[PDB]
RNA sequence: UUGGGCUCUGUGGGUGCUUGGCCGCUGGCCAGACCUACUUCAAAGCCACCGGGGGUACCUACCGGUUG
């Protein structure tokens, strides 16, 4: 197919090391993950992610008051802008220092930086989006004032209403006013008296008196007063109050000027907040057993935000009326394994850490977790009805959950206890197939009845990874002792054939045509047999086509380094056409499944807090003690919470003390689209949801010299031969055209330029009429047009049925989408009214 | 090796699938969506001795 | 100008003119080396390796003459006033503007050098020198020399400063003499002559480390240092020929390094511009000579194109570095040791560029995703021969591709002083270049050193092989390169025919490298071996397909199924790659004769410039022309598109850039250049634009202004039922609205304290929400039931958050029961018009299910509406009927095609 | 010796499952002590049947 | 330093070591010569991996083979197998790993057992 | 191609997107300068990781008392 696949979105982490923001519109959430940015329009259900891509985690996201310009930084201090409503990246550029503090001012002419002891501010460049004759620059920041009156660390700092003034709260107990340009009746001043360091200071409304609130929960509310011995005033403490937190400190301060009111975030989990000039306290609860390690407020003012570092947990909690707004928890521990749905609409995820969880792809967002399992979670399967979804995990039990009534309607378990580390489930919706790692037997369970059917038998070694042929004809096992194995059941001999092979095996995949098999082993080749002729025909040695190495304590050379050579985990092509692989590497690969050779290369993450990103090391990352990312920090920390290694000597599977700190990438699952033009891959940098991209490049069909679009426009207006404007617009492969002549044409002629129409062509023309039925409001129009296109070419479509599998899956889920969409509603509100009708 | 299967029971309500999900602004789930209830005629009644 | 591209960095280039560099020292530490570009000036730290500092905007609209550096900031002179351009003095600091100067208005002269000192700054302009105020940046006044002679009067050498007098400056003449100035009053107060009147013009001047003591140098050939206030000789030298010049010395001020043991002190250094050598001498005994470092940089050349020649040479104060600088693009800096006394120092930083206008260029493709993009590595093949990876990024790691040893081979011959030249000894012009990085595995590519152009397979099946095909001006081979260790690697193939080659591409895989032969051999090689695969063509009718003119243009189809071959007279042949043979031809050949090809993958696209100035692109999967393109009036000199396929840009001989939108065919930009551009790219993200121009050296980089803002141009030149827009998921938490409160309750409670402060502080938008937008809802639907034209209302009604629609409708009534006053009624009105009019049938069947949910009572109770609602039950009932019947037999023959056997 | 077995696994030749392992500490509980075995393409294995005499270039 | 591949064939008790180095181009079995060691019939069976890979290929190496145990057509199919596993891991470990490759699929595709010694144990219908 | 080669050993850039050296920083300094003044009022609480079983006279922590 058309392999074009740039970047589409993120998904499925949801906070990072970093800092949330609100548009000012205060609707859109910005919050950083990993090394991207992604919003969250709340209004609209909606999210995405930005095109740029940092070096090492994001550390600091500030935005123009005005909504259009951001500014993320890095750890280490690298520094990208972006202009939001193109979502285009416009610069980069380095502060000398690892970031800490930033802030923009209100005004949008400038903005405050602290690094680490030193604080700045710097200019806002003029955008080429903001001058009409405008160009890049090359310097585009030009440096205002910097200041070097402080002792600490710079933790946050807050402008004024007016843009005038601005306060620094420190690491050092003091907190300083600064101003932006030199004031006449002014000195800029210290403040100090806390006991432990201030976290947050800022102006009241009207600027007079400023809150200090520092770490030990000690809030401190100031004013500029004389000495008490009455040309002679000074800022001193008006009066001074603690939260009552038992046994923490709080770590997050934020407080609405406009709307007098402060909320703060501890480290036991709980937060508050206060009315505060009287200060009385509004209300507090416990959101999360970890702590919080960020909140900031809306706009208005209305909604509150908190993220919490150590988990996902990203919530938005409406305050006033005492509600969530969004309860929202990244995964935790890495992913081992995901699928799609056959709705397409949305994919679902299982971690090692013990939640499973449905996310949408649309909006961001898991809209489930089940948690029934008590241990790790490998791998997730659906039925092809796509209403029961079947879990395996470590526990020993095979979950089978419903998803249109949400209960787990059966648990499954072997006699003896096993560890499932592998399953799948006939396509039947009937037959559970698990294998283990304990026992090398792999059992088979009715669904309908429960009680175990079949321990099929075998194996020299454990079972590693299992599939049907999507027709339901075959079980397809591969196992460590080196051998492939094609069991047949539902026959009426149960019958087995062997195929040796070269090495173990890890990944098994079936072609929707169900005459063929992919499987990929450990030596990292993968061999293509087909199934009833049991010969292999071809074979792809991938070895340096997928090497990407060079770890902390990986001391062979990135070439060398064994055990990232081999593809953890293939996957087909919804068309059937192309493998995508990916596994233990920093790369997923993209094979042609006929011609052999490799079509395309992704890498997976730019990335510099995981190891294996790149695959040389640096020198002057190398020191006299090791490579300098092994030193353990843990001691230069602030809290004891954080002093602790409550670790494991030595578990590399599940181990709660989560040391964590820089850990390997490895694509552990791949996913195709089954609507196509779209697949996954399930990483430690989240979940990564690529697209094709149709609309930022240009494609012609088959074109032909005189076919512009205005020549389109003209055939279409003046001589107005319908058919002839419509294949012309194909043919040129432009949406916007394609768009217009579509709208443009009378619902009668349409059972005409159908009936004309080319079925060469009839099959993007329905990938089309799909996209519109969906996503553009002109239902009735589509649906005339989908009515003509079936009724004209029913046994043309019937007669292939396959090589239009993707068009025919598209269009039902659209009119699934319109049926349950409209008529329901329609149904029951006729009814209803009919009733009350009737008395 | 896990631990044997203890029993476990664990008890669903009467309302909806929306009421099972997490907490996000809006359901992602249709119109029929929403109006079934988690469990099924059988459980809020079944004709017995 | 462009309505695109915006000039973004003349990269590629350090000091391309003669001009003087200016060096201040900072801390205890680190120099500001600052050179101009020759359109704005560059700085450079010392001690963070060479790396750039900074650049200077905006760019002046001249060639900048002048630059000096004073305390942080930079003075900059430009402009020739002679001929046209206007000229002026700037300050920038960090790169931009600070000040601007006030000039004289009678100021006809090309303004030579600045010097700052006492608060004074001082302008040599060719004649006349004037003053300014440096505190208030004022212009003070203007001084003049006086002679008998037109030639005697001309301002040549300098003009320095005593380090120890007081508001004195020192001219000298073009006659011999030296003119002492105190610029205080504006009086020439000494003259000064220099011994054996056979020497012509002062040269170059400079203050030693020495009380009043000073270094005066004549074209005629004696240096001379004189006490400049007694005027007594107190050194002098026959160092530099008639012939040679010196013009331009440098002493060092260390403490120690002269009398044969390296602990006395007095060295120098002499510097000309005829040759490309300096000298140090040791001024001790009676001032002897102590040696000479050859050819630091490349020797100048009149009819050599390789440019060369010394600009100045600096001994930074109290340290044994020395930075020379040259014309050639080339900041070098050298050091002595002490442990080994050592005559001539050792290099310890360089930083160079070309010698030649940039032949080729070409972006590196995409480091798949990763942290290149596509925009990291641009590559310049060179006149000067050289191949140069260059950052965009960071312009320090940018490096040269090395031959080998290339320096040592000369210098243990003997190229370097006195049989060919540097430039001659390396790897002939460059012709054009063609690359891959599938298989380029960064530096450890093949451990171990390899052999270089020579004309093993686990361990490099293991890591990465060669990545970077070359053909050269008139060699037959075509050079290999690695690109992972920037150095040249081991294959350099011949054509087979013996012909020069023409062109050279490579693989999608980077396993097959072509070279195609103006003979009209086109052979295959792989890479990895060095072994020679195919030959086009092997042994339609097969074995004969042979080009008989010169083969420029090939490409490899990236699936390595067809090879395409573009003759230089005639026609294309695609050719079955796995076989060996013609497919198909296409013939041209009556009419044009094409000069090259550009290949867009993943759109299966071929542009071919050809020579009556036209550019037909041909779908190659459909073999047949799909564009031809008529805008040149000059020889096409280059031609690339820009990877989204929307653009196809050229620049002729015509020195004009003519772009044209490609699906649209038309021409959508042009412009004219100063100098005719000599080879364009285009990087692999649609960002920017690489040019490089012919005389000047260093290439021009252009951004694109479309895909940072909407730019609207398109000027062709010459010189039934729908729905609305709402958010589905709006109406959907619309129509879901109790239950999902009750899911975004928390589980536990907040834990309000026992005394609840009351009435809380306002927030939101006046009481209430920041998302109802502001202008009796009530009044809304009343007055357009009053009227007809329910939209206002319904708009509005779409104009609702969820929560405020579900209480704006929990809040309708009856009234007064008046037919005029019932929310409701009214409402069941406003839905029937919007089901007549067919316009919003979702939000009308939505807000009627909630409606009817929490109305259900009263409009039983009532009858006065029930007609109204029987009316729209009929509208209802036809418009459900037609709709359904559609989309129920549309999805039932969709699922009986998915699953017909049943 | 268990040193010498130290500075292999560090080096890398030493897999477990199908995994490389590199945590000299990761605690070869009784079921897996029966597959920690060497890895892909080790110099080591290599030698292995250098000496037993069947050293297969495949 | 001398290239040398050493390759390993099996079939029931048949053990075919066969190793391949540079050289003339003359092909060996235990000290006697190809188109002789064999049941006169099968020589077409250790034609098969020349023929399929054109001698052109061949015409670098030498492989010297050695034999021993079990029946003649035992050893006719092992001497086959270290034959093409033989030029395959030469082509893999002295030329272009894309001839491997090419190689390789030529021969599976005309046949497995010619680089796989897949062997055959006891599984009947359980 | 009018010496060649191995091996070792230094220096310099690179191996991550280019905004200066320093200081008491809205300024100055890179040759530095002035060097000790000024003061109304100590403090809010909690927690704060040593391997298991075991003894406990003395020390300690706590808890409850007793005289002075």
């Amino acid at each position: 197919m058309k392999t074009n696949f740039k970047f589409s979105n993120l998904l499925g982490t949801v906070y990072c090391r970093g800092n949330l923001l609100f548009s000012p519109d205060g609707t859109h959430l910005f919050s950083p993950v990993g090394n991207r940015v992604t919003v969250f329009n709340l209004v609209e259900n909606k999210s995405y992610t930005f095109p740029f891509a940092h070096r090492k985690n994001i550390s600091r996201i500030g935005l123009t008051p005005q909504g259009n310009l951001l500014l993320s930084i890095d750890e280490d201090g690298q520094a990208i802008l972006t202009n939001v409503p193109r979502r285009v990246v416009l610069y980069h550029f380095s502060f000398k220092s690892p970031v800490t503090a930033l802030a923009f001012s209100p005004s949008g002419r400038h903005f405050v930086v602290g690094l680490k002891r030193k604080i700045e501010v710097w200019h806002v460049p003029s955008t080429p989006d903001t001058n009409e004759d405008g160009d890049l620059e090359f310097a585009p920041f030009v440096r205002h004032h910097t200041h070097m009156q402080h002792f600490d660390d710079v933790r946050h700092l807050e402008w004024s209403s007016d843009s005038r003034f601005f306060l620094s709260a420190s690491k050092d107990l003091t907190a300083r006013i600064w101003s932006l340009d030199t004031e006449e009746g002014f000195v800029p001043t210290v403040l100090s008296g806390h006991r432990q360091g201030v976290v947050g200071a800022y102006f009241s409304k009207d600027q007079e008196t400023i809150y200090t609130v520092s770490k030990d929960g000690a809030v401190f509310e100031w004013k500029y007063v004389a000495k008490p011995g009455h040309e002679d005033m000074q800022w001193r403490i008006v009066n001074k109050h603690f939260f009552m937190q038992n046994a923490a400190t709080l770590r997050c301060a934020a407080y609405h000027a406009e709307s007098n009111l402060l909320v703060a975030g501890f480290s036991n989990g709980i937060f508050g907040l206060y009315e505060m000039p009287d200060f009385n306290l509004i209300h507090t609860l416990s959101i999360s057993q970890n702590e919080i390690d960020f909140v900031t407020i809306n706009k208005s003012g209305e909604w509150l935000a908190f993220g919490a570092s150590k988990l996902g947990q990203l919530l938005v909690w409406e305050w006033q009326s005492e509600s969530y707004i969004l309860k929202q928890q990244g995964h935790f521990d890495a992913m081992n394994s995901l699928v799609y749905s056959p709705d397409g609409q949305r994919i679902v995820t299982a971690a090692d850490d013990g939640k499973i969880k449905v996310w949408d792809v649309e909006s961001g967002f898991c809209i489930v977790t089940f948690t029934e399992h008590t241990s790790g979670v490998t791998a997730c399967e659906f039925a092809k009805k796509g209403s029961v979804l079947f879990t395996a995990s470590l526990d020993g039990s095979v979950r089978a959950w419903d998803l249109i009534r949400y209960r787990n309607f059966r648990t499954f378990t072997a006699p003896e206890r096993l560890s499932f580390t592998c399953m799948a489930v006939d396509p039947s919706g009937e037959v559970i197939a698990a294998g283990s790692i304990d026992s090398f037997d792999i059992h088979i369970w009715s669904v309908q009845t429960g009680q175990l059917l079949d321990r099929l038998s075998g194996h020299e070694g454990p079972v590693s990874s299992l599939a049907f042929a999507p027709d339901g004809s075959v079980l397809v096992s591969g196992s460590w002792d080196r051998t492939a194995r094609i069991w047949s059941i539902f026959s009426r001999t149960q019958t087995s054939e062997p195929l040796q092979l070269q090495s173990d095996v890890l990944d098994v995949a079936f072609r929707p045509d169900s005459k063929q098999i992919a499987i990929s082993t450990l030596d990292g080749q993968l061999t293509f047999w087909s199934v009833s002729e049991a010969q292999q025909v071809s074979g792809v040695d991938g070895r340096r086509d997928v090497s990407g190495g060079r770890r902390i304590t990986d001391r062979r050379t990135a070439a060398n380094v064994a055990g990232t050579k081999n593809f953890n985990t293939i996957r087909y092509s919804m068309d059937g056409t192309c493998l995508l692989a990916g596994g233990n590497s920093k790369y997923i690969c993209l094979y042609s499944t006929t011609t052999m050779v490799l079509l395309k290369k992704f890498t997976v993450s730019v990335n510099l807090s995981l190891s294996g990103t790149q695959e040389f090391l640096n020198s002057k990352l190398m020191t006299e003690a090791g490579p300098v990312g092994l030193l353990d920090d843990q001691g230069e920390a602030s809290d004891l919470e954080d002093r602790i290694d409550r670790s494991l000597p030595g578990s590399k599977r599940g181990d709660p003390g989560a040391r964590k700190k820089f850990p390997e990438v490895r694509v552990s699952g791949v996913a195709f689209s089954p609507t196509g033009n779209s697949f996954c891959a399930a990483s430690t940098e989240g979940l990564l949801v690529y697209s094709l991209d149709n609309t930022v490049q240009f494609d012609p069909f088959d074109l032909n010299m005189e076919i512009t679009p205005a020549s389109t426009l003209a055939v279409l207006e003046k001589e107005k031969d319908y058919l002839k404007a419509l294949v012309m617009a194909f043919r040129l492969n432009e949406a916007g055209l394609i768009t217009r002549v579509y709208q443009a044409i009378p619902y009668t002629d349409i059972g005409l330029v159908v009936e004309q129409f080319p079925t060469v062509y009839v099959p993007r023309l329905l990938r089309f009429v799909a996209a519109q039925t969906e996503q553009s409001p002109h239902m009735e129009f589509c649906l005339l047009w989908i009515r003509a296109l079936i009724d004209k070419h029913g046994p043309w479509l019937a007669a292939n049925r396959g090589k239009v599998d993707v068009e025919l899956r598209v269009v039902a889920r659209a009119v699934a989408k319109m049926r349950d969409e409209i008529r329901r509603l329609a149904d029951e509100n006729v009814y209803m009214v009919d009733y009350l009708l009737n008395q | 090796k896990p631990k044997p299967p203890a029993p476990t029971l664990t008890v669903v309500s009467d309302v909806a699938t929306v009421a099972m999900e997490d907490a996000q602004p809006a359901t992602a789930q249709g119109v029929a969506g929403g109006e079934t209830s988690m469990i099924a005629p059988q459980e809020v009644y079944a004709p017995s001795k | 100008g462009s309505a695109i591209f915006a000039p973004y960095r003349t990269i590629g280039l350090i000091s391309p003119t003669g001009v003087p560099f200016t060096s201040i020292p900072l801390g205890k530490t680190t120099f500001q080396i600052t050179t101009s570009v020759g359109r704005a000036l560059q700085t450079y730290d010392l001690k963070r390796g060479l790396n750039l500092v900074f650049v200077t905007r905006p760019q002046t609209p001249s060639d900048i003459t002048a630059t000096h550096a004073w305390k942080e900031r930079v003075y900059a002179a430009f402009g020739d006033p002679r001929n046209g351009e206007p000229q002026g003095l700037w300050v920038f600091q960090r790169g931009k503007k600070v000040a601007e100067l006030p000039l004289p208005s009678d100021l006809d002269q090309p303004i030579k050098q600045i010097l700052i000192f006492g608060g004074w700054i001082v302008a040599c302009a060719l004649t006349r020198i004037e003053v300014w105020k440096a505190a208030t940046l004022e212009h003070y006044t203007t001084i003049f020399p006086a002679a008998s002679k037109k030639g005697d009067n001309e301002l040549t050498g300098g003009a320095i400063n005593m380090p120890t007098f007081l508001n004195k400056i020192f001219v000298g003449r073009k006659d011999g003499w030296v003119e002492i100035w105190n610029v205080s009053t504006g009086k020439l107060i000494y003259t000064l002559l220099p011994p054996s009147p056979d020497c012509g013009a002062v040269t170059c001047l400079q203050p030693t480390p020495a009380l009043s003591l000073l270094a005066i140098a004549y074209s005629g050939g004696p240096l001379v240092i004189q006490n400049v206030l007694t005027d007594k000789t107190v050194l002098l030298l026959e160092a530099g020929t008639d012939d040679a010049p010196v013009t331009s010395i440098s002493f060092r001020t260390d403490g120690l390094g002269a009398g044969q043991d390296g602990r006395k002190d007095g060295v120098m250094a002499t510097a000309t511009s005829v040759s490309g050598d300096v000298t140090f001498w040791d001024l001790n005994k009676g001032g002897r000579i102590m040696g000479v470092l050859r050819s630091a940089h490349n020797p100048p050349s009149r009819h050599n194109i390789v440019r060369g020649g010394i600009s100045k040479i600096e001994f930074l104060a109290g340290q044994p570095v020395i930075v020379t600088s040259g014309l050639d693009n080339s900041l070098k800096t050298w050091i002595f040791d002490e442990s080994p006394f050592s005559p001539v120092p050792r290099i310890l930083h360089q930083r160079s560029g070309h010698a030649a206008p940039v032949r080729c260029l070409h972006f590196l493709p995409s480091d798949f995703d990763g942290a290149e993009g596509g925009n990291k590595w641009l590559l310049s093949g060179g006149k000067d021969r050289s191949l140069w990876g260059w950052s965009l990024r960071r312009d320090g790691q940018s490096a040269e591709l090395s031959q080998g040893a290339i320096r040592k081979k000369a210098r243990k011959m003997g190229l370097l002083a006195g049989t060919t030249t540097l430039e001659d000894l390396k790897a002939p012009e460059i012709t054009c270049i063609a690359s891959s990085l599938n298989r380029d595995g960064g530096m450890g590519a093949i451990p171990g050193k390899q052999m270089i152009w020579d004309k093993n397979a686990e361990l490099s099946g293991n890591t990465g092989w060669e990545s970077v095909v070359t053909a050269h001006k008139d060699d037959p081979y075509a050079r290999t390169w690695f690109w992972g260790r920037r150095r040249a690697g081991r294959w350099a193939f011949k054509t087979g025919d013996g012909e020069p080659v023409s062109t050279v591409a490579i693989s999608s895989c980077g396993t097959f490298a072509l070279v195609g032969s103006t003979g009209g051999s086109i052979d295959m090689f792989n890479l990895q071996s060095g072994r020679h695969r195919q030959r086009f063509p092997s042994r339609f009718a097969p074995g004969t397909g042979r080009h008989t003119n010169a083969v420029t243009g090939i490409v490899v189809d990236p699936l390595n199924r067809h090879v395409v071959s573009c003759s230089l007279d005639g026609k294309v042949k695609f050719w079955d790659f796995i076989t060996g043979n013609l497919v198909d031809e296409i013939d041209w050949a009556p009419m044009t004769k094409i000069i090259g090809c550009r290949y867009h993958p993943g759109n299966d696209l071929i542009a071919f410039a050809c020579d009556d100035r036209s550019i037909r692109v041909v779908d190659i999967e459909t073999k047949n022309t799909i564009r031809e393109f008529w805008g040149c009036r000059g020889d096409i000199n280059d031609f690339c598109f820009s990877p989204d396929g929307r653009w196809i840009v050229a620049a002729s001989q015509d020195s004009i850039i003519r772009v044209w939108d490609l699906p649209t065919a038309h021409l959508i930009d042009a412009f004219r250049l100063e100098q005719p551009c000599t080879a364009l790219a285009f990087s692999h993200t649609g960002e920017y634009l690489a040019g490089a121009m012919e005389g000047s050296l260093g290439v021009q980089i252009w951004t694109n202004r479309t895909l940072f803002r909407h730019v609207p141009t398109r000027q062709i030149s010459e010189s039934m039922m729908t729905l609305s827009l709402v958010p589905r998921s709006r109406w959907q938490t619309l129509l879901h609205i109790d239950i999902i409160k009750a899911r975004n309750k928390p589980k536990e409670p907040p834990k309000a304290p026992e005394k609840a402060p009351f009435f809380l502080p306002p927030v939101g938008q006046n009481g209430i929400s920041s998302l109802i937008p502001q202008e009796t809802f009530t009044s809304k639907l009343l007055v357009g039931g009053a009227k007809g034209d329910y939209t206002d209302f319904i708009e509005h009604l779409k104009a609702l958050p969820p929560a405020a629609a579900d209480l704006e409708l929990r809040s309708l009534s009856i009234g007064n029961g008046d037919e005029a006053t019932n929310e409701l009624l009214h409402f069941i009105r406003a839905l029937t018009s919007r089901l007549v009019a067919r316009r919003d049938y979702e939000l009308t069947q939505a807000w009627m299910t909630v409606f009817l949910r929490l109305h259900f009572d009263l409009i039983m109770e009532n009858e006065e509406l029930l007609q109204a609602l029987g009316e729209w039950r009929e509208h209802q009932a036809r418009e459900r009927d037609r709709l359904s019947e559609l989309v129920g037999y549309c999805g039932g023959v969709v699922s009986f095609l998915r699953s017909p056997r049943t | 010796t268990v040193q010498a077995a130290t500075k292999l696994i560090e080096q890398g030749h030493v897999r477990v499952g199908v995994e490389e392992v590199r945590d000299p500490a990761f605690l070869v509980t009784r079921n897996m002590e029966d597959f920690v075995t060497w890895t892909v393409g080790s110099k080591i294995k290599q030698n292995i049947m250098k000496y037993r005499d069947k050293l297969d270039d495949f | 330093s001398v290239q040398a591949v050493q390759v390993f064939g099996k079939k029931k008790n048949a053990t075919a070591v066969a190793r391949c180095v540079q050289g003339k181009g003359l092909i060996k079995v235990n000290g006697k010569p190809l188109k002789l060691f064999a049941p006169e019939i099968l020589r077409a069976k250790l034609y098969e991996p020349i023929l399929i890979l054109g001698t052109d290929k061949f015409a670098d190496v030498d492989i010297r083979i050695r034999v021993a145990g079990g029946g003649h057509t035992s050893q006719v199919y092992a001497v086959r197998q270290a034959i093409a596993k033989s030029i395959v891991a030469y082509y893999a470990k002295y030329v272009d790993e894309h001839s491997k490759n090419l190689l390789k699929q030529e021969l599976i595709q005309f046949d497995r057992s010619l680089l796989v010694a897949d062997p055959r144990r006891c599984e009947p219908k359980k």
